[PDB]
């Protein structure tokens, strides 16, 4: 609603990389063809990143907008059209660690 | 250093 | 060019307030309904396929038009910032 | 525009005083002096001089034929200096050439070529900073005026060219704007940089109102 | 992920670097699980590491590549800020704008400054939903959808 | 800079009224008369024009 | 190996295709027309399994490659995009949300909600659709208050022009 | 009409095929035609012999040895218009006969293999690649040989250079640093250049002595006496220095490629390199390039020279060592056949490469056939080459001499081994050697220049690639008819002659008469006048040689001129330039354009469609024209038959002409009478005014063709159909697309019709709800499909004449996959001028026509006749040619003399004849004037002394002389049309050939409201339909925040091109009547910021007092 008159870049508290996600992308499942649907939890994945179609979810539970801002009973699917699944973002919980190559060469 | 000489010497 | 460009210019502290003025007029010219206007019975604006400018053309060649002359008010704090769309939608009909 | 090392680069005098001249075979030599003190110079073989042996030279004065380099310049006569010897000497090339543009315009560019300035006598960031001079106009101004210890910040005038000027700048938006993105914004991220919206580039990123 | 041709599908080629670097991960915990010899630990979170660096900067200790078909740089997180194949200078090429037209130039005599000669045809597009609007405000055509169709082809312009 | 042997210019279309405002009031090609660079006049009598005069 | 995940059944599959392709490579000096891949490689191999098996084959290429005369044009901005509403579509919602709306008020709630919920709503059941009214007073209204709203719709003609 | 023509120089020789180049080259390179007992081996069977005895012996098993007999290719899969009308590539075949041998009993030798399907060359010298007519251009670099440069940083001394062409072979640099060096550098690192002569033998004494004793610098060359103390070993020593860490023992192994076969090679034994050595250092070289492997100890002619002529170039005079690189004989040019070589080569060794691992894998003995070759490798090489390749692109077919001059181009962008784009200040120049050998005007403006540089008239390759140009032989003061092609290397040596010099006939005429030593111009006398130059047009091109007095106009603007040519668009009417050259005949002649007679006889019939001539042998032949066929570049291609029936064909007459031809004479436009004044403003500073005159004769109407096509898609949703079903509104709209699906053919179609219909499916994988209850009350059942239908885009549509549909069961082609079938649409249009268009004289005078005005009143001459165009003078004095006021004057008598003429160029018309030809038309324009009845006007005598007063009349003289004084000026009086006053002073008018230029796809006027986007930018994106949104650059936002311009550079930014939200906003806005909303954050900004995250580091805005603020609006708060 405010102008917004001063932006700022800060480096990246890991709390805050998991504050700024949903779901831990944990699997290399893009897409598996029969359906070009998200495999399993990976990076595509409707929890994780967002739904597939315009206000409607992935199995149909709810379809219509008055339930504009609720997830499903049975699965996760909350929704504005599929343009809030760009928009977010999902992180990788690294076994152990290793840095940033911006800062270290 | 490139990665494949390090591994490679280290278990041979 | 147009209706006195100069005149106007002159009647501001920068040109570009000018600008803000006459954009902000044809802005109320419009929203509040069209018939907000200062100066209209006998020699105000006119198109020709009838004399039909009268009614809804352009915007703010009304409101140069209208700021040419010295009736309007335009200051940096004129009229508080909330309550002047309030009494405006008050007076002003046609929606 | 690029303060830069010219070609055949004139060596200017740093002392303002009397001209002394020399035959021996290889090597020329002017020396300028004054009942203080005299400064040998070294003009081979190529340099025409324009001095001769008699009189005055004030300092920054042209000695060698030619080109001149922005920093000396500086250091000898001063920032008053260089700026009327960047705009004049740009104007050289416009005017022989039939272009008629007014000198506001270049002033107001190399303006921004010595708006910043290095620091050597602290009160708040240490020393060898370079950074806007009036952004220290302000340290200074507060830090003897409204609070007091006068922690005088001692500057040094900084002559830099027009693409270095700007790749190093307030903003970090801005500098991200060129190839070193990288960099920019490392250690703007590390420093926790509010990108206060004052120039054009950056503002028009965020699509913002100009 | 797109559907281009037949058969043929489209990613983004980040999603080659963020396989690279949860496979490793994955693999990593399993081989740290199943029990783990010295060497072969390091020898993954090695691999792990430099993961690590292609997502946010690949060359910068050397280039990851898709397989066999392009020995090209998988495009790297910062290449997509700094456009380092020369995306930087078409983003300040510009962006596309949406009212906007083209055509050849031709000098106007009796034209005033004030004035230039449009083409209306060219008019027509630029100038289309303000168009339509007023085409309603008349008898010309009952809605915009109807507006729409009734320019939709050239020969129906009353 | 433009001669008629085949230079095509583009054309954009201001929206808001305000966008309107400014580009009839301060960028309309009457008003912008005198060059940015030299006080000198940029929009003058130049080739045929001369000629005849 | 892939950016797609192909089960091992899949896999071996396409290894097969391949090399029955290597061996029909070996004398015609005409890449098979796909009838002689699903002949020699056996049983239930035909036409739209080897089109379809060598288009899965492909694989993904780069959202990013140099196009047309090689240049700074990459291949994304091409590709159009298809849930977004281009301003005519959101156009023609406003337009049909608010004369769907002002049909639906001269109607009465039972059999229209009924319809239009459990047609707007949720998934598109006559029986199922309706509260504990049975099915022919569902029809009765259905039917009738349809045929109503569509009646005047075609007096007060908002709705024809065919929003979509 | 009659045709007079001046200046003579005796035109000694015809000028060349003019695409010998591209001819010839595809002739010795596949030696087809002729038995492969026919000598001439070079090219395909070079390239075959050079990598078929594939001797593999043994890592296990071996003694391998696959011969080759004879390569004999064809019969042609299909044929020429087949390939045109299907989309394949028109190649012959080739087999060649083969036999492998056995270290056991036996030689299988199984005869025929086809690989390579190999592209053939059109009569004139083009190709057919995929449905388009292709052309390889030639290109150009440093010719396989040695010379001795001056070294890079240290003005001291110059060092040396072996350059040996194909790349997988050593180059070779040779350079004294003597406080204890000397470099000598194969591949990189040096190493004494003597550990290498010792290798060969060259010991010590024998070299330092015999080779430099006369050159000091021998002391760098024995200085390192341990390792020259000891020969064989010092072959091991340098393999040693060489790195992997090799085998200390490989006994005549690697020195062997340095040494006799594949690395050094000039292709061919004798002429290639050998010249080069020859002519400039050195004297022999037994063995092609430095080769032997008879007795294991190397010989090499060529290591020792090179070094020789260093110690030489390094100190005093021998000759001067110092090589002009961007001399002709030093910068080769490659023709077609070697490029097609390479490529045919590359593939050899990719084939041999794999069937190396089938001589292991092939289990005993039945391996001749498939266990050897594979033909996958030379397909994708050749193929990619014709296809891909940087140095091929659509052939230029504009019109005749476009495609005549694009076929004969040079180019030195190519491979990677030769030159590159950081390069050219010093290439990009003329250097002295271009003569007759390259135009010095008919490259590129812009760029490319220097670069890409077209090949003059007269210049022909002749061996190798070194233009040579002609010249004919003057023995003492005796000029002669005989010629010789001359290399640009041994033009140097003579004293050359310009053709313009006075002769008797085999007597020079002056004393004094110029000459041009190698490079600079001298005055020398008739007894040093060695060789003479054939003629002014061996200097230049033959696109440039078409320029009438090319004399009289600056070199920059006769480019435009050359250029503007080759952008010539074929009108219905054509037309000859009322003057012309010399070469319109030759042009198109030798290009293609019209059909002439083989051998004398009579005409049988006459179709617009064939002329079967009879001729007097007793045979006849049909003679098909290609009626109205689209050219790569959308200009019709039509022959139209210039003979009637019965009627004795003399051989070599235009039985029908080309797309542009008159009679048999090159025709690009149209004669018109112009007057060349002002007109109001209308032609400012290039712009021409227009007479509708014009228009109501068909006169620069141009026949265009353009092509849209369609495709019935697979998708996983439902196959689209393309049937004459529109789903949604009209029958009207279905019309002329009559045949069930497919447009009527006559039709006329204009923007928005229905050219195809098609029908694909709906929404992704689900129907839709709203729509669901829309399609019930109204009618349910509907069809619930799209409407993808291909539509006339914006711009325009003419009349379908033909169209093609590949259905299901396909004859011969080749449909893609997916693709279901496609359709094609052939849609032509009458293109009158109309304003916008642009039309151009052969000097440069580049226009665009601003106003088409009424015959009624533009300026009129004294008897009734109009002037068709007004040119404005403003624009002759800037550029610098007076040629067009040369042409129109000598134009104005050929209209009242009836007559055209042909004026040289350095030697034709002059001032002179051309006011006595002036002369001749006073009395036919006047002279029926005194005759027909009436004297002179009150305007006529008023425009005279105004006119006195100016000074172009002689005071006192009478109206009838002083008219006539007046008109030989080249200008009569003009009375404005709209007035009938008359134009004060007199003005030109005359005959001038203009041109009017053919319109690229950006004359199209786009014009974008709404449409597609991206899918990953979100930025407007146009194609089939929907004009593309154009471009706002950095310049332009320059410019923009310059001005106060604050929104309408944030509208340019978001409500216009990325703000998601805000275009939708922003059309429903507008669409209603009120302001636009708000911008909402940029899709670039947004896609950055997580661009940014995805690397570790954190974007976040922040407020008023730095606290949060948030861009992404409610997705990134969690879940
Ligand atoms: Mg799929
Ligand atoms: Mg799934
Ligand atoms: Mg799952
Ligand atoms: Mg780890
Ligand atoms: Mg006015
Ligand atoms: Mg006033
Ligand atoms: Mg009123
Ligand atoms: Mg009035
Ligand atoms: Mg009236
Ligand atoms: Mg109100
Ligand atoms: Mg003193
Ligand atoms: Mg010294
Ligand atoms: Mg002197
Ligand atoms: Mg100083
Ligand atoms: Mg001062
Ligand atoms: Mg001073
Ligand atoms: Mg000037
Ligand atoms: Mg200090
Ligand atoms: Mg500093
Ligand atoms: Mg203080
Ligand atoms: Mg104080
Ligand atoms: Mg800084
Ligand atoms: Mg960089
Ligand atoms: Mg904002
Ligand atoms: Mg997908
Ligand atoms: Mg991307
Ligand atoms: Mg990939
Ligand atoms: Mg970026
Ligand atoms: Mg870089
Ligand atoms: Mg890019
Ligand atoms: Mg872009
Ligand atoms: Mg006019
Ligand atoms: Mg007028
Ligand atoms: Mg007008
Ligand atoms: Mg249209
Ligand atoms: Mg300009
Ligand atoms: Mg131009
Ligand atoms: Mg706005
Ligand atoms: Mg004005
Ligand atoms: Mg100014
Ligand atoms: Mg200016
Ligand atoms: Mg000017
Ligand atoms: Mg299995
Ligand atoms: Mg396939
Ligand atoms: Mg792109
Ligand atoms: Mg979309
Ligand atoms: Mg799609
Ligand atoms: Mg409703
Ligand atoms: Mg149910
Ligand atoms: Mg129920
Ligand atoms: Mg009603
Ligand atoms: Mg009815
Ligand atoms: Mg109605
Ligand atoms: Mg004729
Ligand atoms: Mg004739
Ligand atoms: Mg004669
Ligand atoms: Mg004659
Ligand atoms: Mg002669
Ligand atoms: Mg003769
Ligand atoms: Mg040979
Ligand atoms: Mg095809
Ligand atoms: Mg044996
Ligand atoms: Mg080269
Ligand atoms: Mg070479
Ligand atoms: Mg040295
Ligand atoms: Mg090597
Ligand atoms: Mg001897
Ligand atoms: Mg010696
Ligand atoms: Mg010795
Ligand atoms: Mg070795
Ligand atoms: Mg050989
Ligand atoms: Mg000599
Ligand atoms: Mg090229
Ligand atoms: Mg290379
Ligand atoms: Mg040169
Ligand atoms: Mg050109
Ligand atoms: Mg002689
Ligand atoms: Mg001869
Ligand atoms: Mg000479
Ligand atoms: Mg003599
Ligand atoms: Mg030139
Ligand atoms: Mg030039
Ligand atoms: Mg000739
Ligand atoms: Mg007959
Ligand atoms: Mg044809
Ligand atoms: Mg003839
Ligand atoms: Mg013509
Ligand atoms: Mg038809
Ligand atoms: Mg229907
Ligand atoms: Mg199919
Ligand atoms: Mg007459
Ligand atoms: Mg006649
Ligand atoms: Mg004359
Ligand atoms: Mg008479
Ligand atoms: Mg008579
Ligand atoms: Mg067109
Ligand atoms: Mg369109
Ligand atoms: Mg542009
Ligand atoms: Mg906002
Ligand atoms: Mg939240
Ligand atoms: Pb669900």
């Amino acid at each position: 609603k405010k102008e917004v008159r001063k932006v700022r870049i800060a480096l990246a508290s890991p709390e805050k990389i998991r504050s700024w996600s949903y779901g831990e992308v944990e699997k290399p499942e893009t897409i598996n063809y029969r359906t070009l649907k998200p495999e399993r939890d990976g990076l595509f994945d409707e929890r994780i990143f967002g739904p597939i179609k315009d206000y409607e979810c992935a199995c149909g539970k709810y379809k219509r907008q008055r339930f504009e801002g609720k997830v499903c009973e049975r699965c996760g699917v909350e929704v504005t059209k599929s343009i809030v699944r760009r928009y977010r973002m999902g992180h990788i919980e690294l076994a152990t660690p290793a840095a940033h190559i911006w800062f270290v060469k | 250093k490139i990665s494949t000489s390090d591994p490679v010497r280290q278990y041979l | 060019a147009e209706p006195g460009i100069d005149k106007l210019f002159g009647m501001v502290d920068s040109k570009y307030r000018l600008t803000v003025v006459v954009a902000k007029r044809a802005q109320q010219l419009l929203r509040h309904g069209f018939k907000n206007t200062v100066l209209e019975p006998e020699e105000r604006p006119k198109m020709q396929t009838l004399e039909g400018l009268f009614d809804d053309p352009n915007a703010e060649t009304w409101a140069m038009k209208e700021l040419l002359t010295g009736r309007l008010v335009f200051g940096e704090n004129l009229v508080p910032e909330d309550r002047l769309q309030k009494e405006m939608e008050r007076i002003y009909p046609g929606e | 525009f690029e303060a830069r090392r010219p070609k055949a680069k004139a060596v200017i005098s740093e002392i303002d005083g009397v001209v002394r001249i020399e035959e021996t075979e290889e090597k020329l030599s002017v020396f300028v002096e004054s009942e203080g003190f005299s400064k040998e110079y070294k003009l081979p073989k190529e340099a025409r001089l324009l001095v001769k042996d008699g009189d005055y030279v004030e300092a920054g004065q042209p000695l060698t034929r030619g080109a001149i380099d922005p920093h000396q310049l500086l250091e000898a006569k001063g920032p008053e200096a260089v700026e009327r010897y960047l705009v004049e000497e740009i104007q050289k090339v416009y005017r022989a050439q039939g272009v008629k543009l007014h000198d506001k315009h270049i002033e107001i560019v190399v303006r921004q070529m010595m708006k910043y300035v290095e620091v050597t006598d602290p009160g708040d960031s240490r020393l060898l900073e370079g950074q806007v001079l009036e952004k220290w106009d302000v340290e200074a101004l507060n830090e003897r005026l409204i609070a007091e210890g006068k922690t005088p910040v001692a500057w040094k005038p900084l002559l830099m060219g027009v693409t270095k000027s700007a790749l190093s700048t307030k903003s970090w938006l801005s500098a991200a704007s060129f190839q070193n993105t990288t960099h920019v914004l490392t250690e703007a991220a590390i420093a926790g940089k509010k990108d206060e919206l004052i120039g054009l580039k950056e503002n028009v990123i965020l699509g913002r109102l100009i | 992920m797109v559907q281009v041709d037949g058969g043929r599908f489209a990613t983004s080629d980040l999603n080659d670097l963020y396989r690279r670097l949860i496979n490793r991960n994955n693999r990593l915990k399993k081989l740290l699980a199943q029990g783990a010899p010295e060497i072969i630990i390091r020898n993954e979170k090695r691999m792990l590491q430099e993961a690590v660096d292609a997502l946010l900067d690949n060359g910068r200790r050397g280039a990851p590549v898709t397989n066999p078909g392009s020995d090209r740089p998988l495009r790297s997180l910062t290449d997509i800020l700094s456009g380092k194949q020369g995306r930087f200078r078409q983003n300040l090429l510009g962006k596309r704008v949406d009212y906007s037209g083209r055509s050849v130039i031709v000098v106007g005599p009796q034209l005033k400054l004030h004035q230039c000669g449009l083409p209306k045809r060219m008019a027509l597009e630029l100038f289309k939903p303000f168009l339509l609007k007023k085409m309603e405000e008349k008898g010309i055509a009952p809605n915009v959808k109807a507006a729409r169709r009734m320019l939709e082809r050239q020969r129906d312009i009353k | 800079n433009a001669d008629f042997d085949g230079d095509q210019m583009a054309v954009h279309v201001p929206l808001s009224s305000f966008a309107q405002a400014e580009a009839r009031i301060q960028m309309l090609s009457a008003h912008n008369l005198l060059s940015p660079a030299s006080g000198e006049p940029l929009a003058k009598p130049s080739r045929d024009i001369i000629l005849g005069l | 190996a892939r950016t797609i995940r192909i089960p091992v059944h899949m896999v071996e599959t396409i290894n097969k295709l391949s090399r029955t392709a290597r061996q029909l490579q070996q004398e015609l000096g005409r890449e098979p027309t796909y009838e002689e891949i699903a002949e020699a490689m056996g049983p239930g191999w035909d036409a739209k399994r080897v089109e379809e098996t060598l288009k899965i084959a492909q694989e993904p290429v780069s959202l990013e490659t140099p196009i047309g005369d090689e240049k700074d044009s990459f291949y994304g901005d091409f590709i159009p995009d298809e849930h977004l509403p281009s301003p005519v579509d959101a156009a023609t919602q406003s337009l049909l949300s608010e004369e769907l709306e002002k049909a639906l008020s001269k109607l009465s709630e039972r059999e229209a909600m009924v319809l239009k919920l459990r047609k707007g709503l949720i998934d598109g059941e006559e029986v199922g659709a309706f509260f504990g009214v049975t099915r022919e007073r569902i029809r009765q209204i259905e039917n009738k208050a349809l045929r109503k709203l569509k009646y005047h719709e075609s007096r007060t003609r908002k709705l024809r022009d065919f929003l979509d | 009409m009659e045709i007079k023509r001046f200046g003579r120089i005796r035109e000694v020789i015809p000028l060349p095929p003019l695409t010998e180049i591209q001819v010839e080259s595809y002739r010795r390179a596949l030696q087809a035609d002729v038995p492969p007992e026919k000598r001439e081996n070079v090219g395909i069977q070079a390239a075959f012999r050079e990598t078929f005895p594939i001797e593999e012996e043994d890592k296990g098993k071996g003694g391998l040895v696959l011969d080759f007999l004879e390569y004999r290719l064809g019969e042609p899969p299909f044929p020429q218009d087949e390939c045109r009308e299907k989309d394949l590539t028109y190649q012959a075949p080739l087999y060649a006969r083969l036999q492998l041998i056995h270290k056991d009993t036996g030689l299988i030798k199984e005869d025929e293999v086809f690989l390579g399907h190999i592209p053939l060359m059109t009569e004139d010298g083009s190709f057919i690649i995929n449905g388009a007519d292709r052309v390889i251009v030639s290109q150009i670099h440093r010719s396989p040989g040695v010379y001795f440069t001056p070294d890079p940083a240290r003005p001291g001394r110059y060092i040396a250079s072996i350059i040996p062409l194909p790349k997988r072979g050593p180059w070779i640099d040779l350079e004294v640093e003597p406080n204890g060096v000397v470099s000598m550098k194969v591949n990189k690192r040096k190493f004494p250049l003597v550990l290498l002569l010792r290798v060969l033998g060259y010991d010590q004494e024998t070299l330092a002595r015999e080779l430099g004793a006369y050159g000091e610098l021998v002391q760098g060359l024995m200085d390192e006496s341990v390792f020259a103390m000891r020969p064989e070993e010092a072959l091991i020593r340098l393999f040693t220095l060489l790195r992997p860490g090799d085998p200390p023992k490989r006994d005549k192994a690697v020195a062997y490629v340095y040494g006799l076969i594949a690395d050094p090679r000039r292709y061919d034994l004798g002429e290639a390199g050998r010249y080069k050595a020859e002519e400039k250092l050195g004297i022999r070289l037994s063995g092609r390039t430095l080769a032997r492997f008879e007795d294991g100890e190397f010989k090499d002619e060529v290591f020792l020279p090179t070094l020789r002529y260093l110690f030489a170039l390094t100190a005093g005079v021998p000759g001067h060592e110092v090589d002009d690189i961007d001399h002709l004989g030093n910068r080769r040019i490659r023709t077609v056949g070697e490029l097609m070589t390479d490529q045919f080569r590359v593939g050899l060794a990719r084939l041999a490469r794999g069937v190396r691992e089938r001589m292991l894998m092939g289990s005993e003995d039945s391996l001749t056939p498939a266990k050897l070759v594979n033909s996958r490798p030379l397909e994708a090489a050749i193929r990619e080459f014709f296809s891909r390749s940087q140095l091929s692109q659509f052939k230029d077919e504009t019109n005749p001499l476009s495609s005549l001059r694009h076929k004969r181009r040079i180019s030195a962008l190519g491979p990677g081994g030769l030159t590159r784009e950081r390069a050219g200040f010093d290439v990009r120049d003329v250097h002295r050697t271009h003569y007759g050998r390259i135009c010095p005007v008919e490259t590129p403006e812009g760029a490319n220049i220097g670069l890409i540089t077209s090949l003059a008239a007269y210049a022909r390759v002749d061996e190798l690639g070194f233009i040579r140009t002609p010249y004919r032989r003057v023995v003492g003061g005796v000029v002669t008819d005989e010629v010789v092609y001359m290399t640009a290397t041994e033009e140097d040596r003579y004293t050359i002659a310009q053709a313009n010099t006075p002769l008797e006939g085999n007597r020079i005429a002056a004393e004094r008469v110029v000459a041009r030593r190698k490079g600079e111009p001298v005055i020398v006398s008739p007894e040093e006048v060695e060789f003479m130059d054939v003629s002014p047009k061996q200097v230049f091109s033959v696109n440039t040689n078409l320029i009438p007095f090319l004399e009289h106009d600056d070199a920059n603007r006769a480019l435009m001129g050359s250029n503007m040519q080759t952008q010539a668009v074929p009108l219905i009417r054509a037309q000859a330039p009322v003057v012309m050259t010399g070469l319109e005949e030759r042009v198109v002649r030798d290009s293609l354009a019209a059909l002439y007679a083989e051998e004398d006889g009579e005409v049988a019939k006459v179709d617009g469609n064939r002329i079967v001539v009879r001729y007097e042998d007793g045979r006849l032949v049909e003679y098909p024209l290609r009626r109205f066929y689209r050219s790569n570049q959308g200009t019709a291609l039509d022959q139209r038959p210039r003979v009637v029936v019965g009627q004795r064909v003399r051989k070599g007459d235009l039985l029908a002409d080309g797309p542009a031809s008159e009679n048999g004479f090159l025709a690009l436009g149209q004669n018109v009478l112009v007057a060349i004044m002002p007109f109001d403003g209308y032609n400012f500073e290039d712009a021409i005014v227009i007479s509708e005159e014009l228009l109501k004769r068909d006169f620069y109407t141009s026949i265009h063709i353009e092509r849209y096509e369609i495709e019935a898609r697979d998708t996983k949703l439902g196959p689209e159909r393309i049937t004459r079903d529109i789903p949604h509104l009209s029958e009207a709209a279905l019309r002329d697309l009559d045949e069930e699906g497919v447009v009527r053919i006559g039709a006329e179609v204009k923007p928005g019709d229905i050219l195809v219909g098609r029908t694909s499916f709906k929404g992704e994988s689900e129907p839709t709800p709203e729509e669901r209850l829309l399609r019930s009350i109204f009618g349910e059942k509907a069809r619930d499909v799209k409407d993808t239908s291909l539509r006339v885009p914006p711009g325009e549509g003419g009349i379908v004449v033909r169209t093609v549909r590949l259905r299901r069961g396909d004859p011969g082609v080749e449909l893609k996959p997916g693709v279901r079938e496609v359709v094609r649409v052939y849609v032509a249009q009458k293109r009158k001028l109309q304003v916008g268009d642009k039309l151009a004289n052969r000097h440069g005078n580049k226009g665009v026509v601003a106003k088409i005005l009424p015959v009624e009143d533009m300026p009129h001459l004294p008897d009734g006749t109009p002037v068709d165009v007004i040119l404005n003078p403003l624009g002759v004095p800037s550029r610098m040619n007076l040629g067009q006021i040369l042409e129109t004057h000598l134009g104005l008598a050929g209209y009242f003399l009836g007559q055209r003429y042909i004026s040289p160029i350095f030697d034709g018309a002059k001032e002179p004849e051309i006011k006595e030809l002036l002369a001749q038309a006073f009395e036919v324009y006047f002279g029926k004037r005194k005759g027909e009845g009436f004297g002179v006007d009150k305007r006529e005598v008023e425009v005279l002394r105004r006119a006195e007063k100016l000074g172009l009349v002689t005071p006192g003289k009478t109206p009838e002389e002083q008219l006539k004084e007046l008109f030989l000026q080249g200008k009569v009086v003009l009375y404005d049309g709209r007035t009938g006053e008359p134009i004060e002073g007199p003005i030109v008018v005359g005959q001038m050939f203009i041109m009017k230029l053919y319109h690229m796809v950006e004359d199209k006027m786009h014009a974008r409201s709404t449409g597609p986007y991206s899918l990953i930018t979100q930025q407007p994106l146009g194609g089939k339909a929907q004009f593309g949104g154009q471009r706002f650059g950095e310049m332009e936002v320059w410019a923009l925040e310059a001005y106060g311009a604050a929104h309408t550079l944030q509208e340019m930014l978001t409500l216009k091109s990325d703000d998601i939200e805000g275009r939708n906003a922003a059309y429903e806005a507008i669409i209603k009547g009120e302001d636009v909303p708000e911008p909402s954050v940029p899709e670039s900004f947004r896609v950055l910021v997580k661009e940014l995250q995805a690397l570790a580091l954190d974007v976040q805005t922040l407020d008023e007092k730095d606290n949060p603020v948030d861009i992404f609006e409610g997705l990134a708060s969690k879940r």
